């Protein structure tokens, strides 16, 4: 029951309630005068069930009906306040909205912050069930999130603040809103939850949580939101708005370590020094910075890297002995076996083997268009000239990742592009789009063109040739490349088709749509021309290339239905299909760990083909990544029945350790490689393997994901899809002729590290705690980010998914996500 | 070994605030969810033995569970029935004469007692109860303080499982 | 009133979080886009 107080003020509230029975003068004025006394004190009080409301559990009709009669004017407002206030303890939605909407207007401060937040609910409500059929109502409704917004982003309540706004579709104010001490807080919650929203709300909310980093002038933080939506046009805004040149510097190496580039106007200073960085000219010293410091300038031998002390020529197992001589040693700048007796070392490989070590020669040294250059005048115009492909794939090789003012890769590779020796040109087109991978340069293209239309190339010249412009025009759509792709793609035959390389085809036509679904509508439109089954696969896997990273459920929904299905030529588009959800799901972790249980389930579940293609959709979802639950996953599976699953498995297991240098995965590799020593074929790629594990002694990542892995690198997702698919048939290709496809992760190739320098560049050794990420959305305060701190003296290595952050506060970082190269600008703060 | 059969722990939603972000977070984790129930029941119905068949006929219903004790022949072992008696019983074809070990636990046939199959994960049900499937919820970071503790509890059970190589390249035998 | 004798001669999923926006968004997609002479008069043989 009650008490003295409780009882009587139910007898109160009861006396008003009912002393508006009658049309009294003194009854309207002054009982809904109590009322909103009584209501608004205890209501605008502690969390307090507000008794008003408990007590008062009257019915409105009366007054709703007099609120009419009774003075239209002010008597009739009041009461709707009255009322109000009471529906939103009780369900009355749209009742309880249209009060506040019609009656009294005062404030809503007055009332309390539970009746905020629940109006703010009935508005998002009630706009959502609005649509363009009338704005009439939209006016009020917009009225009151002009109010309503300000009260959140005062009392903590930017979360429910930001959430107000997303749910009305339209999220401006937050620009006019925001304080000095909310940015942070708002502008990291855009971003944790753009990734999450679907199209094309999740594209606003990139644009709009841009602008906020825009009203506050945190230049480097607009420039990785800009990059997420890949617009080119904010980026040059900010590069042009900035008038610091040291943010301009920032902002253009993180532009450069994006593999982005925009033609600089002279009339920004420091344009060589801006182009220099753009053009990652200045990667190369650093490299060789960072090995000095690391002391691991010495190359390695792959003797050493397999170990066979403690295990109980074919040209193949040279080829794994050239290409761990390859990756391992890769952009060290000095191999032990390519580099001084290549000629005899290459001798021992027949034609294709031959493709294979004279391309390495260029990934041994990456990123010196002059010493891998003059490292490239030994071999190529060799007796057998076959291997002049593989020469021209190091000539292109070298100048992928970086852009030289000089044109190299053209200038060389296009006097041969047109040899009419088949070999020959497959290292030219090949090679060619690893150096410009990205470009987009029209000349490059134009140049790739005729390759296409040139019937005299072979088909694997031609696979290659679709790929090679891909892979130059990825993630921009170019209708001219599009054209060329799109064009050439139609006027294929249906019996040359068939063919494995074929496969190659459609590849090309994606890689130019990768990060834009919104315009393959169109491009899948126009492939429905030739007949199936390449009709249905390229529409499979150029959707795939439409939906790269998107986070789209839908199309993942889609592309899982292509698995699900249970039938040859229906199985290619299965293969790519669960490739496909690798892809697509690989941006945020929360869908992208859920994908390995999708995963898991196609494998117990599936089929011959499906069982192939999840070996190496794993490697897309933790490339240089060793989760052990995925690595442990492809392991039961390395030793499968099939080739291809037992090759598939050993290869992902390479990608998944590719430069993380894991003891497991070599110790693991190692043991595999006893177990399949009789078969070439897996001790060929379980040596692969290891070959991957050690990319760089583990100095490089695949991850195509940069800045805490929210900035997608283009460029990079276009290299592993090229030898992902290419996968999908190894035998053909990978154990086939095609040995030098898996020199297309080389787009990708990136350098993780911890490297501090001073102002002036020289290296600052700064105390830099290094643990697990931990995210700070959603707590308060200023949370800590890194988790199992481990004080590293810079230069330091971060395996994925770890970031870094200055532990002296003697400097203020340019740009706030600590990767890559930073110009530590010295904290005018900090006194001694 | 049949590998480590960790525990199925779903991934764990942060924002707590009970904020939108904790709402689409969730629905991510359940619309992958919805789409793997869809494969997999769209998997049995999408879905529509000569050799087999033959074989379950020779087996029979049902097939006892004993204990093999000793190879006689290459076609003949002693099987102790599930009571303790013992039987001289025949060694079929079907039968893999590897994994026959004295110690295994073979499936025999129930009229003419014959080895017919080996019953290899035959632990008990009182310590195959004892597996954590589910894994628990509650991760280092709900645990306050204890970094002096964790540390000591982090390199003997999780450490000693991602870098082996400090511990071995250093002649240590991960503390256990 | 008619004629007689002679007789005869997967599961779409919620996945709520966008199912439904999509459709919306799809259908405005869509919008965009856009006997009384019978037998028994029957001419029989005998």
């Amino acid at each position: 029951e009650l008490s003295e107080e409780d009882k009587q003020l139910q007898d109160e509230l009861e006396m008003l309630v009912e002393r508006l029975g009658e049309k009294d003068t003194s009854l309207y004025r002054p009982a809904l005068e109590e009322l909103r006394r009584q209501i608004r004190s205890s209501t605008t009080s502690m969390t307090s069930v507000p008794k008003p409301l408990k007590f008062l559990r009257p019915h409105y009709g009366k007054l709703k009906e007099i609120y009419e009669n009774m003075a239209p004017g002010e008597n009739k407002r009041f009461a709707a306040d009255i009322i109000s206030v009471l529906a939103m303890t009780m369900s009355g939605e749209r009742e309880c909205l249209k009060y506040r909407l019609v009656g009294s207007q005062e404030e809503l401060a007055s009332w309390g912050h539970e009746y905020v937040r629940h109006l703010a609910g009935e508005v998002a409500k009630e706009w959502q069930e609005l649509d363009d059929a009338e704005k009439v109502q939209r006016e009020p409704l917009l009225t009151l999130v002009k109010e309503i917004v300000p009260y959140n982003m005062a009392h903590n309540a930017e979360h429910e603040a930001c959430d107000l706004l997303m749910e009305i579709e339209q999220v401006d104010m937050l620009e006019k809103d925001i304080d000095e001490n909310a940015y942070a807080k708002v502008c990291l919650y855009l971003t944790s939850c753009v990734n999450y929203v679907p199209e094309p709300e999740n594209s606003a909310l990139l644009r709009c949580a841009l602008g906020v980093f825009r009203k506050f002038s945190r230049f480097p933080e607009a420039l990785r939101l800009a990059l997420m939506l890949n617009d080119m046009e904010l980026v040059e805004d900010i590069f042009t708005s900035c008038k610091d040149v040291v943010v301009q510097k920032q902002m253009a190496f993180m532009l450069g370590r994006h593999g982005v580039f925009l033609e600089l106007s002279e009339d920004v200073e420091e344009y060589e020094d801006l182009t220099e960085i753009m053009s990652n000219v200045q990667l190369n010293s650093n490299f060789l910075a960072l090995a000095r410091e690391l002391d691991i300038m010495e190359p390695k031998v792959p003797d050493d890297i397999y170990k066979t002390h403690l295990e109980n020529d074919s040209a193949r197992m040279n080829l794994a002995s050239s290409f761990v001589n390859g990756f391992v040693n890769a952009a060290f700048g000095q191999d032990k076996l390519l580099t001084d007796d290549g000629n005899k070392w290459l001798y021992k490989n027949k034609d294709h083997g031959m493709l294979s070590a004279a391309a390495s020669l260029g990934m041994i040294l990456l990123w010196d268009v002059d010493g891998g250059l003059t490292q490239i005048d030994k071999y190529l115009y060799s007796s057998e000239d076959y291997i002049k492909s593989g020469a021209l794939l190091a000539c292109g090789i070298v100048n992928s990742g970086v852009r030289n003012e000089c044109d190299p890769a053209l200038a060389l590779l296009s006097d041969y592009v047109l040899h009419n020796s088949n070999t020959m040109r497959l290292g030219s087109i090949f090679g060619l789009g690893l150096a410009y991978a990205g470009s987009n340069r029209e000349d490059v293209l134009t140049l790739l063109l005729p390759v296409m239309g040139d019937s005299k190339s072979s088909m694997e010249v031609a696979g290659v040739t679709a790929l090679a412009c891909g892979m130059i025009a990825v993630g921009s759509c170019n209708g001219d490349v599009t054209s060329t792709i799109l064009q050439t793609i139609m006027e294929k035959s249906e019996t040359e088709l068939k063919d494995t390389y074929a496969r190659w085809l459609p590849l090309g036509l994606g890689l130019n749509h990768l990060g834009k679904g919104e315009a393959i509508e169109a491009i899948l439109a126009a492939l429905e021309v030739v007949s199936e089954p390449f009709r249905s696969f390229a529409n499979t896997l150029v959707d795939v290339c439409a939906y790269a990273g998107s986070g789209n459920v839908l199309k993942v929904q889609q592309l899982l239905h292509i698995c699900s299905e249970h039938f040859a030529d229906m199985g290619a588009h299965q293969g790519v299909a669960v490739l496909g959800i690798a892809l697509i799901a690989m941006g945020e972790e929360i869908g992208a760990e859920m994908a390995l249980r999708t995963f898991g389930h196609l494998l117990r579940y599936g089929e011959p083909t499906l069982r192939r293609a999840v070996p190496l959709a794993l490697a897309l979802i933790s490339v240089s990544n060793p989760r052990l639950n995925i690595l442990d996953t492809l392991s039961k599976f390395s030793h499968d029945a099939d080739p291809e699953v037992s090759y598939n498995s050993i290869f992902a297991m390479g990608m998944v350790g590719s430069g993380t240098n894991n003891a497991r995965l070599a110790a693991m590799l190692r043991q595999l490689a006893q177990y399949h020593a009789k078969d070439p074929n897996n001790l060929f790629m379980v040596r692969l393997a290891q070959g991957l594990t050690h990319l760089g002694k583990g100095t490089l990542t695949l991850c195509p994901y940069h800045s805490d892995r929210q900035l997608m690198s283009q460029v990079a997702v276009a290299g592993l899809l090229t030898v992902l698919v290419s996968f999908l048939d190894v035998r053909n290709i990978i154990l086939g002729k095609s040995h030098y496809v898996l020199y297309g992760l080389v787009a990708a190739m990136q350098p993780r590290m911890l490297v501090t320098f001073d102002e002036e560049l020289r290296p600052l050794p700064v105390s830099v705690r290094v643990g697990q990420a931990v995210d700070v959305v959603g707590q308060a305060g200023k949370p800590k980010t890194i988790t199992g701190f481990q004080t590293h003296t810079t230069p330091v290595l971060l395996a994925h998914g770890e970031r870094a952050e200055l532990a002296t506060e003697e400097f203020l970082p340019v740009t706030p996500i600590l990767e890559g190269f930073v110009i530590l600008r010295k904290n005018p703060n900090y006194d001694l | 070994t049949k590998g480590p059969d960790a525990a199925s722990k779903l991934p764990l939603v942060t924002p707590h605030t009970q904020c939108r972000l904790k709402l689409l977070k969730l629905e991510r984790i359940k619309d992958y969810l919805l789409m793997e129930e869809e494969f997999i029941r769209n998997q049995e119905q999408m879905k529509p033995e000569e050799e087999r068949s033959k074989v379950d006929d020779l087996r029979g219903t049902p097939m006892s569970v004993g204990t093999l004790e000793e190879i006689i022949d290459d076609n003949h072992a002693i099987v102790s029935t599930s009571v303790g008696s013992e039987h001289y019983v025949s060694i079929l074809s079907f039968v893999d004469k590897d994994l026959l070990e004295p110690g295994c636990s073979v499936l025999l046939n129930h009229k003419v007692h014959a080895v017919i199959g080996v019953l290899m994960d035959d632990t008990d049900p009182l310590v195959t109860v004892m597996k954590v499937e589910k894994a628990p919820q509650e991760t280092y970071a709900d645990i306050g303080g204890l970094d002096n503790q964790i540390q000591e509890i982090k390199e003997s059970v999780e450490l000693p499982l991602t870098h082996p190589e400090y511990y071995e390249e250093m002649g240590i035998k991960p503390p256990k | 009133p008619s004629t007689f004798a002679y007789p005869a001669p997967k599961v779409s999923t919620a996945v709520l979080s966008i199912t439904a926006k999509a459709k919306k968004k799809e259908k405005e997609k869509e919008k965009k886009e856009e006997k009384e002479p019978e037998p028994n008069f029957q001419l029989l043989d005998n």
